[PDB]
């Protein structure tokens, strides 16, 4: 518990607090949006932004289960897992006048320095990962910031903005924070690379797709790039949450179908930026950056 | 009256200004009044005048208060503060104005038990007695009126604030905070290169290799809010008027032989269509014979809901929208209605421009010609 | 010594009006055969052209009367036809590169150039400043 007191004496500010409910950092802003991030592992367990103009208009976004399941989890594995058993330590925090807050966690893995930056803005939340190489050999690694978005009902849950983007049926990248196993998601029609034609992806059925440009198409001068923004639509509580991908070149989308009945009453999907089909190389002394942003326009 | 009805209904379908569409279908309702007067329905025309004046004042005052609310975020220009394109998602911000506008819309969509429902469906029944073609045009106008009124309401109150939507407006972004997304290592006004944007920071894409020959603003959170109480109080009074003024032409608490306030007011009154039927209508029986008008109004409301309701609304099904994928921007649909309706509404029905081309300029030339004959 | 190197195409680089949260402007790439209208290309390739005017009856849909067709042409003005009568009518007091996309034909089906287009120029939070031709920068 003395670690929590030391973190309060060192880094606590207006909107940044540290509790022991495992040490967790609570990020808060002026309008009342809250964010819980575990410090033992880089896991965001709760995101409650203000979406209604009532006195209690804070709505939970992430689907969180006990034993560190669900939520937002940074994954970084090497193919040429680097986060298992990692000792995450807080580097520094920053704040903009109680309007925006930010916390940085630092970890080392072999010769790689990994920084996880989690920030709150009055209508958005951002999670970024920066890996810096310090060794004498270039690495090849994959990564994915997967977020489990909670929907009120299985029907009326959809994704808007992926129309015309080619999708490949591919198993989700294995993470310590899975709700459904990659085998129980039926993994993937294996690599069909179908182009989505409907404007809305319906998530009432069990699907596991990656939305991106095909790796063969990425070697040309002009090609249909991966969409940067895509919205999740929840008709149960009338909420649209926009996801922005930077650095990554893929969008993982996964739905459990009937399996969501096992873990609770509320529906959920697992979506987020990813770099899986084409592993990303990092030369010695280079740096790779990736980021997922969840915004919402429900206040306007 | 019927020509004015059809023209006013068809001229407000594809307008972006709220007050212009309000004027056009004001003209449509006045044409309805003149149509009722054309068959000799004195009492029905006066009933429609009484109900429509109060509902129209309610809707116009609500629109003005809403324009006043939007002028704090888009400025005082009427090209911006009266544009329903940039106006969505005002239900959360102006609730009293939302209720007033919704009540006026329901009154003038012919939905019971509001004001203009009784007058309008009396007009429609009298027109069917008059002639079938006029009744067909009037019922189609009622459906169109429902469509464009709920189009206005959905464009103006449901959705997101299109002016402040982060999908389009880049001014209300998260990059303008001192908190940098990547960490405590980013600052300075950046000046990029289209070549760097082309290579996507994935150096290997350097194939062009040649040519072919802003912070410190600071942003705050601004939201529209409801206007002052002096604007809201007449809205409440007109809400009460709209709710309870349809009972002066209908009998209030009919018990046997009971004449309403309006027919006792106009005891000597011209009535050519019903000069022999001294019938007493009933409060809960008129909605039985008015199934057709409410059905067509609900059809128009369903069309407006399909066109303009937000994607997160539970009434909008994903599969139905998938059936309306219209992939390829199907040209059979584009010029069937959308181009034609938009050109009809934007060019004001082509009459006014003709009045500029034929009369106005002509009279100008005539003046000059006369001046020439007075000078030379 | 060339088998045409590819089937003929025109590359399009679209810059969105809204910047990414890190401050870098959004960039999208498409490839479409020449001879088609820019409106017929942007909607076919799912590129935001109208903005909030994309809903039905809010745009002229190729009629030319609506001003929601308007884009900013950064590069590729050689591949595009000059300003027409409707563009001249609807683009008074606007900059010269500001063009209506639906009143634009992108060359011919045997074109190979690159066209760089900024979408929704009225909603921009940045600006483009040309410097001795060549280098084109954004603030
Ligand atoms: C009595 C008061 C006057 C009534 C209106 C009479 C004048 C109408 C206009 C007219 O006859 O002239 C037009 C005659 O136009 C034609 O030559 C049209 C030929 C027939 C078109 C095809 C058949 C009709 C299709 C109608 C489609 C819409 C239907 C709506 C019905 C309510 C051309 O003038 P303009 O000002 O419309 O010119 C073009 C304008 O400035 C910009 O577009």
């Amino acid at each position: 518990a003395a670690l929590v007191e030391s973190l309060n004496d060192q880094f606590a500010r207006k909107g940044i607090n540290f509790l022991e409910s495992s040490p967790i950092v609570e990020l808060s802003v002026r309008n009342g949006s809250s964010l819980k991030l575990q410090l033992s592992n880089a896991h965001v367990t709760s995101y409650k932004p203000k979406v209604y103009w009532k006195d209690d208009g804070f709505e939970e976004v992430l689907y969180t289960l006990p034993l560190s399941k669900g939520g937002i989890g940074l994954v970084l594995n090497d193919v040429t897992s680097l986060l298992a058993g990692a000792e995450w330590s807080v580097r520094d925090v920053d704040s903009d006048s109680f309007d925006a807050v930010q916390v940085e966690l630092s970890c080392t893995s072999g010769s790689l320095e990994i920084t996880y930056v989690v920030s709150l803005y009055p209508e958005s939340m951002a999670s970024a990962v920066l890996v810096k190489n310090n060794g004498n050999k270039a690495i090849g690694l994959t990564s994915a910031i997967l977020s489990h978005i909670q929907f009120k009902k299985r029907s009326g849950s959809g994704i808007q903005g992926l129309q015309g983007c080619s999708y490949c049926s591919h198993p989700p990248l294995s993470s310590p924070f899975e709700i459904v196993s990659p085998a129980e998601a039926m993994k993937a029609k294996l690599g069909e690379w179908t182009t989505q034609e409907v404007p809305i992806t319906i998530l009432k059925n069990k699907l596991s797709r990656v939305y991106t440009a095909p790796p063969s198409e990425r070697s040309k001068k002009f090609y249909r790039t991966t969409p940067s923004k895509y919205e999740t639509v929840d008709q149960g509580r009338e909420l649209v949450f926009r996801v922005i991908r930077m650095g990554y070149d893929d969008i993982l989308v996964s739905s459990p179908g009937s399996l969501s009945e096992k873990y609770g009453r509320d529906y959920f999907i697992c979506t987020g930026p990813a770099s899986i089909l084409v592993p990303v190389t990092v030369n010695p002394g280079e740096e790779w950056r990736g980021a997922q942003v969840i915004e919402h326009d429900n206040l306007t | 009256g019927i020509i004015t009805v059809l023209l006013g209904a068809t001229l407000a379908l594809a307008q972006k200004d709220i007050k212009r569409s309000l004027a056009y279908y004001t003209m449509s309702q006045l044409g309805y009044m003149m149509l009722a007067l054309g068959m000799g329905s004195y009492r029905t025309a006066l009933f429609h005048l009484i109900t429509h004046a109060y509902s129209k004042a309610l809707l116009f005052l609500a629109s003005g208060s809403l324009i006043h609310s939007m002028g704090t975020i888009v400025g005082y220009s009427p090209d911006k503060s009266q544009n329903m394109v940039l106006m969505g998602g005002l239900t959360k911000h102006v609730p009293i104005t939302k209720t007033s506008f919704l009540i006026g819309t329901l009154s003038l969509c012919g939905i019971p038990p509001l004001a203009c429902f009784w007058s309008k469906d009396e007009i429609l029944n009298d027109s069917w007695v008059y002639s079938p073609i006029f009744a067909i045009i009037a019922y189609f106008t009622a459906g169109l009126t429902a469509f464009y009124m709920f189009r206005i309401y959905l464009l103006t109150f449901e959705g997101h604030l299109n002016f402040f939507c982060k999908n389009y407006s880049g001014k209300k972004s998260s990059s303008f905070y001192s908190i940098s997304l990547w960490g405590k290592k980013e600052l300075k006004t950046i000046n990029q290169k289209i070549s760097l944007l082309n290579l996507l920071t994935m150096n290997n894409k350097e194939r062009a290799s040649f040519f072919s020959k802003y912070f410190e603003n600071k942003n705050i959170s601004l939201y529209p809010y409801e206007s002052d109480n002096t604007m809201l109080f007449p809205l409440i009074i007109l809400i009460m008027f709209t709710l309870f003024v349809g009972f002066i032409g209908i009998p209030f608490n009919q018990e046997g032989m009971d004449l309403d306030i309006l027919t006792k007011w106009l005891t000597p009154s011209i009535n050519l269509l019903h000069s022999n039927s001294e019938n007493f209508v009933d409060w809960y029986e008129f909605v039985i014979n008015a199934i057709f008008s409410i059905s067509i109004a609900f059809f128009g409301i369903f069309i407006a809901f399909f066109f303009y309701k937000p994607i997160y609304s539970s009434l909008k099904n994903f599969d139905l929208i998938n059936s309306f994928d219209k992939r390829g921007q199907k040209r059979i649909l584009g010029d069937n209605i959308i181009t034609i309706i938009y050109n009809w509404s934007a060019n004001r029905g082509y009459i006014d421009a003709f009045y500029s081309t034929f009369l106005i300029k002509g009279i100008r030339s005539l003046s000059e010609l006369v001046s020439f004959f007075d000078r030379r | 010594e060339e088998e045409e190197l590819e089937p003929p195409y025109v590359g399009f680089a679209f810059v969105s009006s809204v910047l990414l949260p890190d401050g870098t402007p959004d960039m999208h790439l498409r490839s479409a055969t020449g001879g088609q209208k820019l409106r017929d290309i942007m909607l076919d390739n799912d590129i935001d052209l109208y903005g909030p005017y994309a809903r039905p009856l809010l745009n002229c849909a190729g009629g030319g009367t609506c001003a929601s067709c308007m884009v900013e042409v950064i590069e590729g003005k050689e591949l595009l036809n000059p300003r027409t009568e409707k563009e001249k009518e609807h683009l008074k007091k606007k900059p010269k590169n500001w063009r209506l996309a639906c009143q634009i034909t992108v060359g011919t089906p045997e074109s190979r150039g690159m066209v760089v287009i900024q979408q929704l120029p009225e909603w921009k939070a940045h600006e483009w400043k040309y410097e001795k031709d060549g280098p084109i920068v954004s603030e």
